[PDB]
């Protein structure tokens, strides 16, 4: 059971490192986690494929952009909730007799 | 054109020579020809880099 | 179908089954295998000797003849022995229903159909038994009635009729210590009878609820190919989020998943995002794959599934992926990579915009404001034109314009 240990401290110490970037850098996250960069690329894809850590992998540059973005736009959705609801409605009107 | 403006949505560079091999144009210059009176007409977003032949779609 | 020539062992795979079901396989062998054909065809002689088949023992003799005699005595023996043995069955059929014992009609007819499915004749055996339906009068007789019902229509490949009755024996006796056998029966049909009719993720959610100690039925299917068929379903349609809490942690599997251990590191792999190996072990297993009867046809449409679905995990958590390591990671080639990255664009399930400059595969981010913002406008052009063109109709039709 020692395999399970040695990853989950791991993967809480990454979590709580990566809260305040926005862009980081591998080599750094292998630095503080004493593994190579093979192995800190993995445990990044499997975390993020787990939904726990909300941000993606630049490969080309070896970085790891976080989700400080994506504001609270929901308003545009209702929005566009609204303009399908019309478009039914308007197959509704003129469609009627004539 | 159909064809052509469909290249657009999936890539965003792509060579002249690759790109006459699926609209069927036969030869880079007349996809170079076709791409600028496309250009001309506001009908795609693109620019031609003569140095690598290669068409970059901006869509912005 | 043919043109395989695939290995894999016929002793212990017909060893796990009983009755004329082996043979009806070892035949679907005959048709997909052409190297194992003298082999395969003797040992179902061998096998359909000790059976009474009358009109395939003469189809498979002659197939295995034309291919490369018969005891003609023995089929005398089979003829008019078996029809008085038939005549002498029929006549304590009336001697039961004579008295109207419905213990006894009930068991002269399930041998009646016993010994029709041993002749071939299970066509007449399904009227039958259908016949023996109006002589349940107990909650065990409907079971087993239903049970041996299901099993006669398997063999005339009637799915939609398996499948009603399945949800009938289930809803009828309100469902439920006692042996978990019937229950293993009834989800096993209906996932064989799911998988048949083309809707995987609801046999994968069926299936997966068998226990290996309970699992002794060596009539229909065996344990192994019964765990080859969950793994396999399971990961082809179902996600990340659902893989992980019915087939990995789930403990009953774990038995049917240490039976097999190929499909076991198959899903293993492809859970841990190795997806070299699996690819070649999925394409090492597909030569044995393709001899398993209820199965060979969907396994071109399975391994799409699988494939498209590892293509769109691996590019989930990047932004920014060089195609050089996904073609060496997939075992292809930059050309049939970007072709199939095309295909999938375009078909919509990856955002994704490829660069061949420096082929790299970026991620694409739709901005929510513009694109909200055109369809609105859209939707306001068309709305002016159809209302335009409803005000012209309306201005036509109140002035008698028809056409005459």
């Amino acid at each position: 059971h020692i395999e399970e240990l040695l990853r989950n401290i791991r993967t809480q110490v990454l979590i709580k490192l990566i809260k305040p970037y926005t862009r980081i850098h591998i080599p750094f996250i292998s630095k503080e986690l004493n593994i190579d960069v093979a192995d800190v690329e993995s445990l990044l894809v499997q975390c993020i494929l787990d939904n726990t850590i909300h941000g993606r992998i630049d490969q080309v540059n070896q970085l790891l952009e976080l989700d400080h973005q994506k504001r609270g736009g929901a308003r545009y959705t209702a929005l566009d909730k609204w303009t399908n609801q019309l478009n039914s409605l308007n197959q509704a009107v003129v469609s009627k007799l004539a | 054109k159909k064809n052509i403006q469909r290249l657009t949505k999936t890539f965003l560079t792509l060579s002249l020579q690759d790109m006459a091999s699926r609209v069927q144009l036969s030869g880079p210059q007349e996809a170079e020809k076709y791409v600028l009176h496309m250009i001309e007409d506001g009908e795609i977003f693109a620019s031609i880099n003569q140095k690598d032949g290669m068409v970059s779609f901006h869509d912005n | 179908y043919v043109v395989e020539n695939p290995s894999l062992d016929l002793e212990q795979y017909a060893a796990s089954y009983s009755g004329l079901m082996r043979i009806e396989r070892l035949q679907f062998i005959a048709d997909h295998c052409p190297t194992l054909r003298v082999e395969a065809l003797k040992m179902a002689l061998s096998f359909v000797q000790r059976t009474f088949n009358v009109d395939m023992y003469e189809e498979i003799h002659r197939k295995l003849s034309e291919a490369t005699a018969l005891d003609t005595a023995w089929v005398e023996a089979t003829r008019k022995k078996a029809l008085l043995k038939l005549e002498k069955l029929d006549t304590d059929l009336k001697n039961y229903k004579g008295n109207s014992i419905k213990e006894s009609i009930r068991r002269g007819h399930d041998d009646l159909g016993d010994h029709y499915l041993d002749c071939g004749d299970l066509s007449n055996a399904l009227k039958c038994y259908s016949r023996a339906r109006d002589y349940c009068t107990s909650a065990k007789h409907v079971i087993n009635m239903c049970l041996n019902v299901i099993k006669v229509s398997v063999y005339l490949q009637n799915w939609s009729h398996v499948l009603s009755y399945v949800s009938k024996a289930e809803s009828t006796p309100e469902i439920a210590s006692q042996t978990q056998a019937i229950l293993t029966k009834l989800k096993c049909a209906a996932g064989l009878a799911e998988l048949a009719a083309r809707k995987y993720k609801q046999a994968a959610k069926c299936l997966l609820l068998a226990s290996f100690d309970h699992c002794d039925f060596p009539e229909l299917l065996s344990p192994s190919n019964v765990a080859i068929y969950g793994g396999l379903c399971a990961l082809a349609t179902f996600d990340r989020q659902e893989l992980q809490r019915n087939v990995i942690s789930s403990s009953s599997f774990k038995l049917f998943l240490e039976l097999e251990p190929q499909v076991r590191d198959i899903i293993f792999k492809f859970y841990e995002s190795k997806y070299a190996s699996c690819l070649k072990m999925l394409d090492e297993m597909k030569d044995n794959l393709l001899l398993d009867m209820y199965l060979a046809p969907h396994v071109r449409t399975l391994y799409t599934q699988i494939r498209n679905r590892a293509l769109i995990q691996y590019f989930s958590p990047y932004v920014s992926a060089d195609m050089h390591r996904m073609a060496a990671a997939f075992n292809t080639t930059v050309a049939a990579l970007e072709d199939e990255l095309t295909q999938l664009i375009l078909e919509g399930l990856i955002s994704a915009r490829v660069d061949s400059h420096s082929k790299i595969l970026y991620a694409r981010d739709v901005d929510q404001r513009s694109t909200t913002f055109e369809k609105s406008l859209l939707m306001g052009k068309e709305f002016q034109r159809r209302a335009k063109a409803m005000m012209l109709r309306a201005a036509v039709l109140r002035n008698q314009i028809h056409v005459k």
